[PDB]
């Protein structure tokens, strides 16, 4: 029903709005290839042309929010795919012939080149997936899936769909970012998710169930440990 | 009793030997330490460092379980200085408290000590900020009655309110003053008020002073000397607009006058400032 509304440029405001709704149902199901297959049908230049009723200011914002969310899963699945392709150690041939000794001196020296790049590519996929996770979590100008315009007409379906999407996906993006920070050994920053969340600037903690909180608190205590093993205090600061 | 000097000099002599019999048994088996510690039934410094070298946070809990004031001894003896995480469970007793408290599902408890460590915190701003956030997320996740919770988050909202001040420090004067972004200390109201008003802070606008008059209830020396210091640089920057606004932001016998001049539109604005207050 989207291609029908996209065809007629005079209904781009209705095409986007309906595209949003449709993508709000799919997001609640985590059908990201569904949401995105719809997201491409929306011409890349829709926003430019449409230029504002309260229903069009929000739908433009919602659309970008949704793109900010999608891009926060496109870059994680790439990052995650990579984390699971680490160069494997050279195989050992105990009691080696002098031939097998040299083939192994090389396989051992080549691996000590690949593991350096698989930290190289990783760092760049970590620097990128992180940025996206903070664009969603710290969404500019009023938080994610939160209308800026407050003079539209009642739409309880949408509005409650926007509260829900926040309670399904903000706890889930936090836990991922924690998994990314922990996986790359950025433990000091892991603990700084408790500033981001509790923050009165975003009030992210309201989007959490009490159980999810504790879970995030048993996730941070885990990063803390590794920081003790390194000799620093729980939060990563030098012990003077 | 009397002639005690000789009786507290013979104590130091037996105490330098249960230390020379302990060290000797530091290489040996510690299975005998338990019996050497009980034989001279205190010599705790030795059995307390055998419980520290191993992961027996279970032994240092079994020691304090059967003891007369060992707790006040194991803490003053910690400061002077896997199964290792079960001894970490017992060693996490003290400031590492909150950790074994989140673990024990003792959230309310974790909140109390997390706030306590936030308060003593003076060495690192970024860290004082982290602890409150944690304390808060602890308390929110805990099982306070909606009343108690509303108190913890209100007394908290205060802390966040003072902090926010050092938080919003402009990025012009913090590279001017060559300050570390996060690796800086927990500043006090004075330093803040004085730094928000420095000639280094160039783009200082209405909000920089308004907040440099909000940090006066954060004191605990001369109040009304500063009240002047700041209203005066509030005019030097004016280049005789901002004084205007800050009198518009306050809504008054706070400000001084004759004391101030210690001039054509200072009195001129102090007339439609007697009409405003009235």
């Amino acid at each position: 029903v989207i291609d029908w509304l996209v065809f007629d440029p005079a209904q781009r405001a209705e095409a986007l709005k309906q595209g949003n709704a449709i993508m709000r149902k799919f997001l609640a199901s985590k059908k990201h290839e569904a949401a995105k297959e719809v997201f491409v049908k929306i011409p890349q230049d829709s926003i430019a042309e449409i230029y504002l009723p309260a229903e069009d200011d929000n739908a433009i914002r919602e659309h970008l929010c949704i793109r900010a969310y999608l891009e926060a899963h496109e870059t994680f699945n790439e990052w995650f795919k990579h984390m699971n392709s680490v160069p494997q150690k050279p195989a050992l041939i105990p009691q080696p012939t002098f031939t097998e000794k040299v083939a192994h001196e090389h396989k051992e020296k080549k691996y000590e080149m690949d593991f350096g790049i698989w930290k190289g590519h990783l760092d760049a996929l970590t620097a990128d997936v992180k940025e996206k996770m903070y664009n969603v979590l710290l969404f500019v100008d009023g938080g994610w899936m939160v209308d800026v315009r407050e003079d539209a007409k009642e739409d309880h379906e949408r509005t409650h769909q926007m509260v829900l999407l926040r309670k399904l996906c903000l706890p889930m993006l936090c836990f991922l970012l924690h998994t990314i920070l922990h996986s790359t050994g950025q433990y000091q920053e892991c603990l700084q998710l408790a500033d981001m969340v509790s923050s009165e600037r975003h009030k992210l903690y309201l989007v959490f169930s009490k159980e999810e909180l504790r879970k995030l608190l048993q996730k941070l205590r885990e990063s803390s440990l590794m920081l003790l093993d390194q000799g620093l205090d729980p939060l990563g600061y030098e012990i003077q | 009793s009397n002639r005690e000097r000789y009786d507290n000099l013979e104590m130091e002599y037996l105490q330098k030997r249960s230390d020379l019999l302990s060290p000797l048994l530091s290489l040996g088996q510690y299975l005998w330490a338990a019996s050497l510690a009980e034989k001279y039934c205190d010599f705790d410094i030795l059995v307390q460092m055998c419980e520290q070298t191993d992961n027996q946070s279970r032994l240092q809990r079994y020691m304090t379980q059967f003891a007369d004031q060992n707790f006040s001894d194991f803490l003053f003896r910690w400061y002077l200085e896997q199964h290792g995480q079960l001894a970490n469970f017992l060693q996490a007793h003290e400031h590492l408290s909150w950790l074994h408290e989140i673990n024990s599902q003792e959230l309310e408890k974790a909140h109390a000590t997390l706030l306590g460590l936030a308060n003593m915190e003076t060495r690192y701003f970024a860290k004082k900020k982290t602890l409150l956030g944690l304390s808060k997320l602890a308390a929110l996740a805990s099982d306070f009655s909606e009343d108690m919770l509303q108190e913890k988050i209100e007394e908290m909202a205060e802390q966040e309110r003072f902090l926010l001040h050092q938080e919003t420090l402009p990025e012009q004067l913090l590279a001017e003053k060559q300050l570390n972004l996060s690796a800086m200390p927990v500043l006090t109201a004075p330093q803040l008020i004085g730094l928000y008003i420095c000639e280094e802070n160039r783009r200082a606008n209405e909000y920089d002073f308004k907040k440099a008059l909000d940090l006066l209830e954060y004191i605990d020396i001369n109040i009304n000397d500063l009240k002047l210091e700041i209203l005066c640089k509030a005019l030097q920057r004016d280049n005789w607009v901002s004084k205007d606004s800050i009198f518009v932001k306050i809504l008054l016998p706070e400000v001084k006058d004759l004391l101030q001049a210690d001039e054509f539109v200072l009195k001129a604005n102090y007339e439609y400032y007697v009409q405003g207050q009235i």
